[PDB]
RNA sequence: ACUAUGGUUUUUAUU
RNA sequence: AGGCGGCCCCCUGGACGAAGACUGACGCUCAGGUGCGAAAGCGUGGGGAGCAAACAGGAUUAGAUACCCUGGUAGUCCACGCCGUAAACGAUGUCGACUUGGAGGUUGUGCCCUUGAGGCGUGGCUUCCGGAGCUAACGCGUUAAGUCGACCGCCUGGGGA
């Protein structure tokens, strides 16, 4: 309801999974998508590929909406965080940046205990 | 070094000025006898009229714009970690890859009419999918492997 | 080495590859070397945060 | 182990939302994160430091 | 860490 | 010992710092006996989310009663009692007095204008490396597989048992 052409994207990496969100800067969540919505279990759905055609399907879910440009925000420790950026050159948007927005580490739960020093 | 390959890199038809038909005057054409293969040479657009592909004189240009491989897979093995990461095929190359194709099932087919059976493969290999794409899709297999990683 | 992430950076530490093995193994391990140089000058070394 | 009425201490190792700092990131000693964590807790049941954001 | 299959199961040899 | 982790309050067997004063051999082992469960089994009434023998199915495959997967009982949990099980493996019976260096962790203590997740000595515990001696070998290595001194349990080719 603004029509600025501009947004922002909120992805989340698992384990497992992988969450793409694309939202209007008065906080209008447009669309959003999974790699479990996709039809991908286990390892397979973790993947950089995963999350790359979550997002693709995304920005075919915006295709009316009118917007151009976005600014990224990834989130989570899993693989398949950053490969949206070939999910926007696939549907012709256009990017300002990439921002990590990493919360504090807390709890900490079998971290990889493998050697250490 | 020895290098193996004519890298050619040609001029375009004198009447055409295409450097598409400059290459496709040499399939299903032998011995280099281009001037008197009046049997095959171009004839492929004056068989289409009995074969069901359409617009003759851009039926090559959408062929090949329907086989063309996009990518080529290449193991970096360090362990491993044996990397079998897809990477994109160059913008000259990308029609090379597709030069052997086309004529797997014409060569190879009996009951004479060469320019009328290069008119069927054109119409043939131009949907996309199975005939002329069977190594395409075998690629496409190819680039899955690199999701075992996770 | 291996070993999944768990903690997202983009740029690497240095602290689990080649640093770590080759070099890092059978070197300094139980009295090697000694004199003062692998634990009593680390002793007298300063430390801002533990350490 | 000493105080957990003083919550200017305390403070310092909690965040915005009320969650506890690893001791890996704020250069401090565990055996100390282990009673921080128990100060923490006292002041929890005191009602002066924060449970969970749910609340 | 870097991509699935499960069964049959030699006898004389050596004097 | 089997085992034992949110905070908070009581009660409790051992271990240790340290200045005085008091017993006066009061010490040790142990047949028979007696004390005590990680587990599952006995069972009456409650509980049922994790996980799961049994079990309905999916399958699997040439087949399957199994691997894999959906659901899931006994059981793990609670009150109160029986059972006494195991690799109950710290591979080292319970007790006494000796031997030989190094380095860490953990807890006192003396002194640091505390490089100080402490430092340099000295008491307790303990782990890795390593010497005498002992071993076929692993190694054990002062908390010993060493040195013998007390007392107990048990043995004498393998299978059968």
């Amino acid at each position: 309801r603004k029509q600025v052409s501009d947004g922002v994207a909120h992805i989340h990496a698992s384990f497992n999974n992988t969450i793409v969100t694309i939202t209007d800067r008065q906080g209008n969540a447009l669309g959003w998508a999974t790699a479990g919505g996709s039809g991908f279990r286990g390892s397979r759905k973790s993947t950089p590929f995963a999350a790359q055609v979550a997002a693709e399907r995304c920005a075919d879910a915006v295709k009316e909406y009118g917007i151009k440009n976005l600014e990224v925000m990834v989130k989570g420790p899993g693989p398949g965080r950053e490969s949206t950026i070939r999910a926007l050159n696939a549907a012709g948007f256009r990017i300002t940046n990439i921002t990590d927005v990493t919360p504090i580490p807390h709890n900490g739960c079998r971290p990889p205990k493998k050697r250490r020093v | 070094r020895r290098r193996v390959i004519g890298q050619r890199k040609i001029l375009p038809d004198p009447k055409f000025g295409s450097e598409l038909l400059a290459k496709f005057v040499n399939i299903l054409m032998v011995d280099g006898k281009k001037s008197t293969a009046e049997s095959i040479v171009y004839s492929a657009l004056e068989t289409l009229a009995q074969r069901s592909g359409k617009s003759e004189l851009e039926a090559f240009e959408v062929a090949l714009e329907n086989v063309r491989p996009t990518v080529e897979v290449k193991s970096r093995r360090v362990g491993g970690s044996t990397y079998q990461v897809p990477v994109e095929v160059r913008p000259v190359r990308r029609n090379a890859l597709a030069m052997r194709w086309i004529v797997e099932a014409a060569r190879k087919r009996g009951d004479k009419s060469m320019a009328l059976r290069l008119a069927n493969e054109l119409s043939d290999a131009a949907e996309n999918k199975g005939t002329a794409v069977k190594k395409r899709e075998d690629v496409h297999r190819m680039a899955e492997a690199n999701k075992a990683f996770a | 080495i291996k070993v999944r992430e768990n903690e997202p950076f983009d740029v690497a530490l240095r602290r689990f590859k080649r640093s770590c093995e080759k070099a890092g193994v059978l070197a300094e391990v139980r009295r090697r070397e000694f004199y003062e140089k692998p634990t009593t000058e680390r002793k007298r070394a300063k430390a801002s945060a533990v350490k | 182990e000493i105080d957990y009425k003083d919550i200017a201490t305390l403070k310092n190792y909690i965040t915005e939302s009320g969650k506890i700092v690893p001791s890996r990131i704020t250069g401090t000693r565990a055996k100390y994160q282990r009673q921080l964590a128990r100060a923490i807790k006292r002041a929890r049941y005191l009602s002066l430091l924060p449970y969970t954001d749910r609340h």
